[PDB]
């Protein structure tokens, strides 16, 4: 039966939608995209929309408060309003659903603070996904065919979790036979099945109370929201905190509670599998294109990687090339050629190697940080968990770092057995299980960066590098660039270091006082003012802001796919032959991996310059980096 | 009709049924109509499978559309609601079933004689009722319907023996054509005909599944059949037939396994490939219910495109997690296409004969096939020849006494880092139809254990096979051999020699059968080879293990201004164009490789007196030479009786490559050349 | 829950309605009439339409057979289609209901033949209404008001009768409190009520077997169908023969069976309460006016009444005037003046007095026939039931605005005539008995027949001894005729040829020896002008249904008024009738003056004249003189 208050709320929400034409434009974009993809074939984009709760609160405080604290009565009117708006807009010949973003005030919670006095309210819980039930479709309407009468019959189905309002519980039995008594045959493919997935969100360990058992809450995701995340992610699941069941009051201890999902936001956090994408405005793309024209673009970018750290410019250039990466090559026969470059730093203590690793973790889109032995060989790669609910596979560090970076620290302390398992991931970029009857080849296309002090604490010039490094020759071969750094007591260099350090420690953030302690920011970025930074610890180049550098890397990796040229090929071949057939007691062994890393470094430099082809200058720069790494020559 | 409304659906089933009957009767462009001929074959009990090709249906639709007659998209309708069309097609087959041209003999199987008895009994019942009603004295045109109404006969489903399967429309015709990953099998595709592409991990044993269970009630002499359409069911207590339910007589009914209907059933499990898995996820699996004559067409480790019907099943998990009519899903297999054809399934059909002789006429098949494998790798040609010999394999000998010789080659690829050993192994994995890429340590520890576990489907305590068993009649492609635990090397000993794994641990007292050819890539002791140390001290293999390797390459990296730039130019060309540099060379496609190698495997060449005399002289000189410098800096151990046997195996496989069915001196000369040049890279 | 079969039936009926545009035009007329009625205020026709089932059978046999056999699945789709048509037509910013006319084949039954095999089938039953329940409102929607919130809540009710298809039984609970526990105040005047009435139809006495108990069926009427019948009417109710209730199948002898009402037709019959209205086409109106322009229109019409009856021309003219009737005067202060003409026929046996009465019974718009001793003063006037103490309308009350034909007036008891006095003169029936003080209204004109007291009218004695009636009663009768069967060879001969010609009359399509079959002639209440066969063999004789049409048109349309020329003629005639002695068959009172005025008005009606002229007064005076003096010019 029609309700007047329902229609009033529908009208109010239609007025809100007409007020903020952004949502109407977004709906039109959805519909035109679906129609175009239908016409192209003679990915359908889902029937959903995002509502800025701040905009709604500005428009109508009553409606905003109603959705926030009385969602079961306010959301369905708004969804119906959206559906009517879509139907009216779709002049071209399954209701739409809402999604919410904005500030939820006191309702922004975590699975520990999710108490009963938030029930039946729209909440925005944040945590780490720990379990994801496999997507099991749900039967909402079953179509049957009657052989005798030759007509199709249907019945609709529903449950408690489908509807925000409590529809009158009606038993849902399956129509075995028709009213006249004829036999009925189920018609799959005409019946409508909808997806359904139960995921469990646990409080994030980054803010969970240490030493106490965790708290978990179940989330029921349906339709477009299924398979949105995987275990080990960080999510911001906003939805209605429904409470279900009889609570045991019916004569058969508490009420079962769960969150009906409206929106799922995978959140980027350091050393997590969720990649950190960023929005590129036309202004940002224009700035990137203009800045790529400069001849000193490589130097300008490289200086910006670690402004805090003095010197190590070649290491910074190598790190930037790693962030850009190379192009992996796949051939018809099935062979896969590595397109990722690995960097190893070996040097004296307090040489800022761990600082560089931490920055790489803090600036890459997808980076995973591990220590020496805390992440064992089982911790790296992957291994079977032998879960009783059977023989599941759990992805270790490197599998979770696919298309990303792994920042291994204290590589020297690693167990020999642990470093045995790393060879295949380094070179073939795959992890083969072949264990317990499970034969699987996980994809691990990760770039590895490691820091490790020499065995004798400080690098020994008197001893040969083979004695100091003590790493297996194969492992050193797999590492593209093997930097051997030292803490050399030089008056000018050391006093410059002191100048830089004291300049860095004398920094006051703009929104701060003198004695005001700096407040830690978790900075859980969500996976979805000038270019240059005025502050500079090192003085006169132009240093770019770290977020702008992230935008530049994100643009360059996707847009540009460089290809080699004969001119660059000749230079690469000459450098490779000269390295192989000249003996200058190089730090690393010289093999075909050196040729491969020359190619990859040239490709990375080409990507930095946003060039569709690899040129001579890229080859020269790559050769210079390699010679600096091995011989130490610097021009 | 308030409870059950109705829908106006575009599809009509009677017109489609008539179209199906017409297509069955009058399709002959592929000695009469193709499917009528197949039905005639099935009637004679020669064939128990009917495969309806959707490509034939599309061709029939198109040809009827050119002439002018409008034909509904029967192929599209099958692609949308395939399950109902199976019933439509089986009814059409029953309506057009030809009369058998040969009667029932004693050699025929039990199901055929039971079905013939049922058909004869149905005809006798119908004729008896017609005779009675004719004698009642009340034209057969009217009488037939009356008799059919008043008769109680054997239904068509229990009187048919053929199994019916579809075949997806081929991709070359331009939704069933497109192979889908497991992740892309959403709830939208339920009920359709889809093709899933992925690896097969677990296949259950063939067990009898009840379709209809037959009970016998001797009190009223009626056979009552209860259909079973779930994982479980319930037997009966009172004869539900007309008399026992109607009369005061209450007949006890008993099951009859022979009279009941069964079907060969197998709950396979396909898995997502590494290419299909997105960035950062792990592969997920989908269950396959293989039924009927299609059983034993899927084995673990196979890479297949199974086409089937994505049907739902009632939820089977815990009831608390249930929220609404949740459905578990499976895929009822219809057609199986193997990406890599098995060696044991080679028939020299005229077409395979022509592709093969075209390869023969190319000339120099040995060298062309050797250079063909992994063209992106330059300058390592002897190793490619050795790997080709590994693929071909020698000849197993089982003398009348009981001695069995291995007949397979075990190649090793010891060498310096960065000489593309792992890429050769991966290439061999690509060409080889069956083979595990076992690598490293720790993972191998349980991949060779082969312990015992309970199968969910049948509750059988099936043993699980490790990597080596899964690689039966394949290539084990063990990588990083030197860095792998000694415990597994102990088993590798017996696998290489006896081709079997003997296990006598707690709970298991059997001897597994693992006929495998092992390919091993490893680095020498202290990583890079040190020329100062002796090869045996640097290879680090014990004399027992090294004896089992027929060929042990050295693949030492020795820089040179010429070969280095050759390799550099080759690699740069490979990077700048995704193709091997050689313009004039023709790298054979892997399918043709497999086909020729499979033809070669069928041939089993024998030896000639001159050949074995030359081999005996070679063995004598090798033994004496090995003894002479067994204590030198260029020693390679001491030749063993196996060393000749290896020579024999390489010569036999080389003969197989020429398909000579008899070994000549040139084969032995080439084999000795390979064995000698396997160690000439250290100079 | 939209359904495909329902939608297809709906679109099929919409196609049917589009095919036969007459129903569309009628719906448009209803809509524009209602809009115009609302316009005058800055009656309401019901949202119903009559469907000819014959046209539906012609257009779509399947849908027709579906309506007749299983109306539950077919009537609601048709009503939805009609509602959609009405909404679409009503572009100007309560569903429509459907009604049926036409042939019902084997489903046209009587309450005796409503066997259970006809259940759930559209039946057309005919019978007499015995009991009618009071028209009670039925609650279907109840609007409530929450005092705190200020929002109006509503609920919709239903029951098995109000819908054809069986709905899921939802108990009717009156909302006393809001969903949040707030008190609710019921809002009468905003809630919707539907009139509901149950009537019982019994087998028609004319067709019922004699000496056996009657059989009856119950009819449930709703909304606009309520109070469309009076007890004792003859009706043709058509509707679904639904069966209701568990019928004892559920543990506590058959099923409650009743005819849900779709349409009710008051069937006119001989000597019943329902009048007979004849549809006046424009062709009929033009013919009526043209014939009215004729000179001897009065003679033509009067001779057309009883052609099979020879002579009695003056009696026929009097009967024609009585059928036409005079105008009724209700003065402003409140007084009442009778405007009807009563006729009394006293004569010898076999002078045709009864046949004329039977003709009047068969041809008047509303006539009731009674005999003298059989029908008492309780039969006339009205009676009290004493069952609580309800009034049973008698003969004279039922015949309001009609004619009462009393036979054997001489035989009827003196008490009965004492009762009939007031009805004949004051045209009211007063009860004032047993605590029931009401004045029933009976404005009827009486025609009667009586034999003379001595068996035959012996002219030797005075008229008083032959008539043997009270003087006041004779004063009530406007025209008193005495007819004597006197022997005359010429008259006897002419009568003989006339009667013989009547006896050798052949129907248009009957064989010479075929027996003629009677028919009940149950006309439905809402070919040429003249008649081919004239038994008296030139003055044209009009066709008797055309005469009924003429009488109806004259009675409805024309209301004459007196004029000075007439006044003078009537005054002089009354004066010289009163003051001259000629041994009149009746005494002269002011009632004779009223009779002269009434006959003049009736004659003016016959000519379709808005005024009374001298000729009408002359005709009235001559007719009254023939009545009293027994002589004419
Ligand atoms: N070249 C440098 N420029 C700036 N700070 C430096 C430099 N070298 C070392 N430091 C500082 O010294 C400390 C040690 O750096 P860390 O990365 O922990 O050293 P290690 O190489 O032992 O891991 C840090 O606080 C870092 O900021
Ligand atoms: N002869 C060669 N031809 C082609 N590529 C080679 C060759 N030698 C080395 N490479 C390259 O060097 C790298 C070493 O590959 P891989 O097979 O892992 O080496 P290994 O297992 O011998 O240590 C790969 O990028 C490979 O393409
Ligand atoms: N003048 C007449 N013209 C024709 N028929 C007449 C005439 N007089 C009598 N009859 C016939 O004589 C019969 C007696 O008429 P009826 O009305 O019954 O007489 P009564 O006056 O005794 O009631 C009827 O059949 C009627 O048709
Ligand atoms: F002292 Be450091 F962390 F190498
Ligand atoms: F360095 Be390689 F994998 F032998
Ligand atoms: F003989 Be009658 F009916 F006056
Ligand atoms: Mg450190
Ligand atoms: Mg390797
Ligand atoms: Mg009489
Ligand atoms: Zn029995």
């Amino acid at each position: 039966a029609p309700d007047a208050v329902f229609g009033d709320r529908v009208r109010r929400f239609q007025e809100f939608l007409d007020t903020f034409t952004s949502y109407r434009d977004s709906v039109r974009s959805i519909q035109v995209y679906n129609s175009n993809n239908a016409a192209n074939y003679n990915n359908i984009l889902p029937h959903r929309i995002i509502i800025s709760l701040d905009d709604l609160r500005e428009f109508d405080r009553s409606f905003w408060s109603g959705i926030l604290v009385e969602p079961a009565y306010f959301i369905p009117p708004a969804e119906k309003a959206l559906t009517d708006l879509a139907d009216s807009m779709d002049d071209v010949p399954h209701p739409w659903k809402l999604s919410f973003k904005g500030s939820f005030g006191a309702h922004a919670l975590s699975p520990r603070t999710l108490t009963a006095q938030h029930l039946n309210k729209l909440v925005s819980v944040e945590g780490i996904v720990t379990k994801t039930s496999l997507v099991r479709p749900k039967l909402i309407r079953s179509v049957h065919y009657a052989a005798k009468t030759g007509r199709f019959h249907y019945r609709d189905y529903t449950d408690a979790t489908t509807t925000l309002t409590t529809r009158i519980p009606t038993p849902a039995i399956y129509p075995t036979e028709d009213t006249e008594g004829n036999k009925l045959t189920t018609e799959y493919g005409y019946s409508t099945f909808i997806d359904h997935q139960r995921i469990t969100v646990q409080e994030m360990p980054e803010m969970a109370p240490a030493g106490q058992l965790p708290r978990s809450i179940d989330v029921i995701l349906d339709d477009d929201l299924v398979d949105k995340t995987k275990p080990g992610d960080r999510v911001n699941v906003v939805g209605v905190f429904k409470s279900l069941g009889a609570g045991g009051m019916n004569q058969s201890i508490g009420f079962k509670t769960l969150i009906l999902g409206n929106t799922v936001y995978p959140l980027h956090a350091r050393s997590t599998g969720v990649a950190a994408r960023q929005m590129l405005t036309d202004f940002d793309i224009r700035n990137i294109n203009k800045l790529s024209k400069k001849k000193d673009i490589f130097d300008i970018l490289s200086q910006s990687l670690a402004p805090s750290i003095y010197g190590h410019d070649h290491i910074k250039k190598a790190i930037l090339l790693m962030l850009m990466g190379g192009v992996e090559k796949n051939l018809e026969n099935g062979s896969h050629l590595r397109g990722d470059i690995n960097i190893l730093m070996v040097g004296d203590p307090s040489t800022a190697k761990s600082q560089l690793l931490r920055f790489v973790l803090n600036t890459a889109s997808l980076a995973i940080a591990t220590t020496g032995r805390g992440s064992s060989g089982v911790g790296l790669t992957a291994a079977v968990t032998t879960d009783r609910e059977e023989r599941r596979l759990e992805a270790g560090a490197m599998v979770l770092a696919d298309r990303g970076v792994v920042c291994i620290d204290e590589f020297d302390k690693m167990t020999d057995v642990d470093r045995v398992a790393i060879h295949e991931v380094m070179e073939q970029q795959t992890v083969t299980i072949a264990k317990a009857g499970i034969h699987t080849t996980l994809n691990a296309r990760c770039s590895v960066i490691a820091a490790a002090n020499p065995v004798f604490g400080q690098y020994d010039v008197n001893r040969d590098p083979h004695q100091n490094i003590a790493l297996p020759d194969s492992l050193l071969s797999r590492f593209d660039l093997l930097f051997v750094v030292t803490d050399d007591i030089n008056e000018i260099r050391d006093r410059s270091i002191s100048e830089h350090v004291l300049r860095t420690h004398r920094y006051l953030p703009p929104g701060y006082l003198e004695g005001e302690p700096v407040r830690e920011r978790l900075n859980l970025s969500l996976a979805v003012d000038h270019v240059f930074e005025k502050f500079n610890p090192l003085l006169i180049p132009k240093l770019v802001t770290i977020p702008f550098l992230r935008k530049y890397v994100q643009y360059a990796k996707e847009r540009v796919i460089p290809q080699l040229t004969q001119e660059a090929i000749n230079v690469i071949v000459k450098n490779y032959t000269d390295l192989r057939n000249d003996d200058n007691t190089k730090k690393s062994p010289i093999t075909a991996r050196t040729l491969e890393t020359l190619i990859r470094l040239a490709t990375a430099h080409a990507k930095v310059r946003l060039s569709k082809t690899v040129n001579k200058v890229d080859a020269k720069v790559a050769a210079n980096l390699l010679r600096f790494a091995l011989l130490g020559e610097d021009i | 009709s308030a409870a059950l409304p109705s829908i106006q659906l575009p599809v009509d089933y009677n017109n489609l049924f008539n179209e199906i009957t017409d297509f069955l009767v009058t399709f002959k462009q592929d000695k009469g109509p193709k499917y009528m001929a197949m039905l005639q074959k099935v009637a004679n009990r020669e064939l128990n499978s009917v495969i309806i090709d959707l490509d034939d249906i599309l061709q029939y639709q198109n040809e009827k559309f050119l002439q002018g007659t409008q034909a509904d998209d029967l192929v599209s309708a099958i692609q949308q609601n395939a399950n109902h069309f199976t019933e439509l097609f089986c009814r059409a087959i029953d309506n057009n079933m030809p009369l058998p041209t040969k009667e029932i003999d004693y050699k025929d199987d039990v199901l055929d004689v039971i079905l013939n008895q049922r058909r004869l009994r149905n005809e006798r019942m119908l004729s008896d009722r017609t005779n009675e009603i004719r004698s009642e004295n009340l034209m057969n045109d009217a009488l037939r319907e009356v008799v059919e109404d008043e008769t109680e006969l054997f239904p068509p489903n229990l009187t048919r023996r053929y199994f019916l399967y579809f075949k997806p429309l081929s991709q070359n015709c331009a939704i069933s054509s497109k192979p889908l990953s497991v992740r892309q099998i959403k709830g939208d595709f339920l009920g359709q005909l889809i093709t899933v592409r992925g690896i097969i991990t677990r296949v259950s044993d063939v067990k009898p599944a009840v379709e209809v269970i037959a009970y016998t009630c001797d009190q009223c002499g009626y056979e009552v059949f209860q259909e079973v359409n779930s994982r479980t069911f319930t037997p009966l207590s009172e004869c539900t037939s007309e008399e026992c339910s109607q009369n005061q007589t209450k007949g006890q009914l008993f099951m009859s396994t022979r009279a009941s209907k069964f079907s060969a059933f197998q709950e396979c499990k396909i898995q997502e490939l590494s290419q299909q898995v997105p960035v950062g996820h792990i592969p997920r699996s989908l269950n396959i219910h293989v039924n009927g004559t299609l059983v034993r067409s899927l084995s673990p480790g196979d890479i297949v495109d199974v086409t089937g019907i994505f049907l739902p099943a009632p939820y089977t998990g815990f009831k608390a997690l249930k929220a609404g009519l949740l459905t578990e899903t499976y895929l009822e297999a219809q057609f199986v296409r193997q990406h890599k054809k098995k060696f044991a399934s080679f028939s020299l059909t005229s077409d395979v004969e022509e592709r093969v002789m075209e390869l023969i006429t190319s000339g120099d098949v040995y060298n062309r096939l050797a250079k063909s494998i992994a063209p992106e790798i330059y300058g390592n040609l002897d190793v490619k020849k050795a790997l080709l010999l590994l693929l071909v394999g020698g000849v197993d000998k089982r003398v009348g006494d009981g001695m069995k010789i291995r007949g397979d080659i075990n190649v090793c690829l010891m060498g310096d880092p960065g000489v593309a050993k792992s890429q050769l192994l991966k290439a061999i994995c690509k060409i080889s139809p069956r083979g595990v890429y076992t690598t490293g340590k720790g993972s191998s520890g349980v991949g060779l254990t082969a312990a015992v576990m309970k199968d969910p489907v049948t509750d059988e305590m099936i043993l699980e096979g490790g990597a080596l068993v899964l690689a039966d009649n394949g290539i084990c492609c063990i990588d990083e051999f030197d860095k792998m635990d000694e415990s597994d090397r102990t088993a590798i000993h017996e696998v290489m020699e006896q081709q079997t794994i003997s296990i006598s641990k707690a709970g298991i007292n059997t001897t597994l059968n693992a006929r495998t050819s092992i390919l091993a890539a490893a680095n020498p002791l202290y990583g890079r080879y040190n020329p100062r140390l002796s090869p045996l001290d640097n290879i680090n293999l014990p004399a027992a293990l090294l004896s089992r390797f027929d060929i042990l390459f050295l693949m030492l990296d020795i820089p040179s201004r010429d070969d280095d730039e050759k390799l550099a130019e080759h690699v740069t060309y490979v990077h700048m164009h995704n193709k091997q540099p050689d313009l004039d060379f023709t790298p054979v496609e892997p399918s043709k490789m497999r086909e020729y190698i499979a033809y070669a495997k069928t041939k089993r060449p024998v030896m000639s007196e001159a050949v074995n005399d030359y081999v005996v002289q070679a063995y004598i000189r090798l033994r004496q030479d090995s003894k002479r410098e067994m204590d030198s800096k260029f020693s390679f151990g001491q030749a063993t009786p196996r060393t000749l046997l290896g020579i024999i195996r390489l010569s036999q496989a080389l003969a197989k490559l020429r398909l000579a069915d008899m070994v000549d001196i040139d084969d032995v000369e080439e084999a000795l050349r390979l064995v000698r040049v396997s160690k000439e890279s250290l100079y």
